[PDB]
């Protein structure tokens, strides 16, 4: 419901290198990357939804992410939708790269705030959330 | 065709894999759903490692994921292909 609402993104991503999405099956997750941040920051989304399309196209435009895919996933960013986590790291149903609120937005953490959210793999949602 | 891999024409398989590749589903779930077929009718340990993961020395493509699950199946004993028409002459 919250994540229903249009928001503006504010705040810090972290610095990223060449590993990006290897943090994204441990602890809290990959951050958003800070170049991507700078690229979305103060821009107007109707929901969630759509800053998560838009959050995968700007991934699409940045060579230095973009490089991290192989073929199909670079096609999946580029028309905005997020890329296949690897087979292990998948879930029955839930076969994608998932963004995660690290304070939850049921805690009143930011729904559009870089600083607080995170890519992890469906494996690795469902284990934050049950304090592993 | 619909059961089995071997239900396909590797042509038929080959535009089913393109079509994945092309992501183009009106939602992520409708690919998504097209991603779980392609995993059961395979039956490849990979799974859709395969098409988001590729294995370096090979061709990152849909000819490429076709080939390489093709030789899975006949090093295993599984079923192939259902024959196509394309060995079929046409008299002149
Ligand atoms: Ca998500
Ligand atoms: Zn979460």
């Amino acid at each position: 419901s919250k994540r229903n609402k249009p928001g503006k993104a504010t705040g810090k991503g972290k610095p990223v290198g060449d590993k990006w999405l290897d943090d994204a099956g441990k602890d809290s997750g990959a951050p958003i990357p800070d170049r991507i941040a700078d690229k979305l920051r103060d821009k107007e989304f109707k929901n969630f939804d759509d800053f998560r399309k838009k959050f995968w196209e700007e991934v699409s435009k940045d060579p230095d992410l973009s490089k991290q895919f192989k073929g199909s996933n670079k096609t999946n960013i580029q028309k905005g939708k997020a890329p296949f986590a690897r087979k292990k790291d998948q879930v029955g149903g839930r076969e994608r790269f998932e963004l995660h609120h690290d304070k939850p937005i049921s805690q009143d953490g930011g729904v559009y705030d870089m600083n607080n959210i995170r890519v992890t793999t469906p494996k690795r949602h469902i284990d934050i959330h049950r304090g592993k | 065709l619909k059961h089995s891999i071997s239900d396909y024409t590797e042509a038929e398989f080959l535009e089913f894999v393109k079509k994945i590749c092309r992501a183009e589903g009106a939602t992520e779930e409708d690919d998504n759903k097209l991603v779980r077929e392609f995993e059961r009718l395979t039956e490849h340990p990979d799974g859709s490692d395969l098409i988001y993961y590729p294995r370096d020395d090979r061709e990152d493509s849909p000819e490429g994921i076709v080939k390489e699950i093709k030789e899975w199946r006949a090093a295993n004993g599984k079923s192939g292909f259902k024959q196509g028409l394309e060995h079929h002459h046409h008299h002149h």
